[PDB]
């Protein structure tokens, strides 16, 4: 087996600047001139693309601003300009002896100025409360950088363990990122306590911004 | 154009097998060999199966060696794989791909679950606004069904602008969940409105849910 080691694992870039993945194979993958070494962006949701192949062959259609290169063990691809669409996850891949091996991958963040999440928070509706259960979200809208902190706070005590969040991919339109945390509760116990709160935390706020609603009241 | 076509998808139980297909355009160029990689879910690109230009040569993962077949039929300009004693591990999006050099023309991919669990279609609940800014959110949480996909548009695909569908997340009960939300006018929450259309598929369950303040 031929290891593919990709670094970074991930990576944030400014539109404009060099972005420069590399790929290391655990032994050759030549033969004369020729290094069977292949390159594949996947943006989310899609297919991977091919981008690069043969070490450094730029596939027709892709714009020259990628371009791989690299002999023996050691090749990279460089992004220069880097653009707000080329959000993606890149791959490394072998096809000099099997089995063909793909890297780790290496993630690709775009880079912007900061920008606080709007936060917004949604009780449970009357609908589900009827069935089991009643679910709690918490929407932290449109913001720069990902790193945010979600806090569940029910009658003052936190909660844990019963909060799940996922984060949108990162716009390209406007580079932010969007996010949910979806506190889940069963109906005795959200009958149970009075105040919900998230407390969101992030860079971009001065001081954290917490959203609120008291059980009942419109 | 050079399309490829990938059908054979969807939920298997543990220890079944699957037989996935893919059907080509234009290409033939016979120098050309297929792949099938697989991609499980929330990770990176794992290479299972190849079969040489010319029929003769075809190679496994040593995950999946033993348990799967690779065909192609030159006729049909169509490739297949088999596999057999499907595990939970195998549970992945499977991609057809195909080239010359590298993997140049692929596939949109193709679900291929692997659970005992039951198909069960979702319930979708409103994200209702306030009540009170400037600008209202609203959405729809479609929450406990499987397996994966859901589908959400608004305003039957009219409404694109301000729209975030969110990852769905695997629950603790192992059924899968998610949020769409759109930010829109507050002051257009009155005339205009607002309907999120779910689909799953998997379950033949089809919603529209109109989202208001209350």
């Amino acid at each position: 087996d031929i290891v593919l080691t990709q670094t970074p694992l991930t990576l944030p870039v400014s539109p404009g600047q060099r972005a420069t993945i590399s790929c290391r194979a655990s032994q050759s993958v030549d033969y004369r001139g020729y290094s069977f070494m292949q390159w594949y962006q996947q943006k989310p949701g899609q297919p991977p693309k091919l981008l690069v192949y043969w070490g450094s062959n730029l596939e027709s259609g892709v714009p020259a601003r990628f371009s791989g290169s690299g002999s023996g063990t050691d090749f990279t691809l460089t992004i220069h300009p880097v653009e707000p669409e080329d959000f993606a996850t890149y791959f490394c891949q072998q096809s000099y002896s099997t089995p063909w091996t793909f890297g780790g991958g290496t993630k690709l963040e775009i880079k912007r100025t900061v920008a606080a999440p709007s936060v917004f928070i949604f009780p449970p509706s009357d609908e589900q409360l009827k069935s089991g259960t009643a679910s709690v979200v918490c929407l932290l809208n449109n913001f720069y950088p990902r790193e945010a902190k979600v806090q569940w706070k029910v009658d003052n005590a936190l909660q844990s363990g019963n909060s799940q969040e996922s984060v949108t991919e990162q716009d390209s339109k406007d580079s932010t990122y969007s996010l949910s945390s979806t506190l889940t509760l069963s109906k005795a116990d959200y009958e149970k306590h009075k105040v919900y709160a998230c407390e969101v935390t992030h860079q971009g706020l001065s001081s954290p911004v917490t959203k609120s609603f008291n059980r009942g009241e419109c | 154009q050079v399309q490829l076509q990938e059908t054979g998808g969807g939920l298997v139980q543990p220890g079944a097998s699957m037989k996935l297909s893919c059907k080509a355009s234009g290409f033939t160029f016979t120098r050309s060999g297929m792949y099938w990689v697989r991609q499980r879910p929330g990770q990176g690109l794992e290479w299972v199966a190849w079969i040489s230009p010319n029929g003769g040569s075809t190679d496994y993962n040593d995950k999946v060696k033993g348990r799967a077949t690779i065909t192609r039929d030159t006729s049909s300009n169509t490739a297949y794989l088999q596999m057999s004693s499907l595990t939970s591990e195998d549970t992945a999006v499977y991609y057809c791909a195909r080239g010359w050099g590298g993997m140049r023309y692929w596939g949109q991919g193709t679900t291929v679950t692997v659970s005992s669990a039951s198909t069960k279609g979702p319930s979708v609940f409103p994200l209702a606004p306030s009540s009170k800014g400037g600008t209202a959110a609203l959405g729809c949480l479609v929450k406990d069904y499987f397996p994966e996909p859901v589908t959400v548009s608004w305003n039957s695909g009219a409404l694109t602008s301000g729209v975030h569908t969110f990852p769905a997340v695997l629950q603790s009960s192992g059924l899968y969940s998610l949020s769409s939300v759109v930010t829109v006018p507050s002051s257009s929450l009155g005339t205009q409105t607002y309907i999120c259309n779910v689909n799953h598929k998997p379950s033949n369950t089809k919603v529209d849910k109109r989202v208001e303040p209350k």
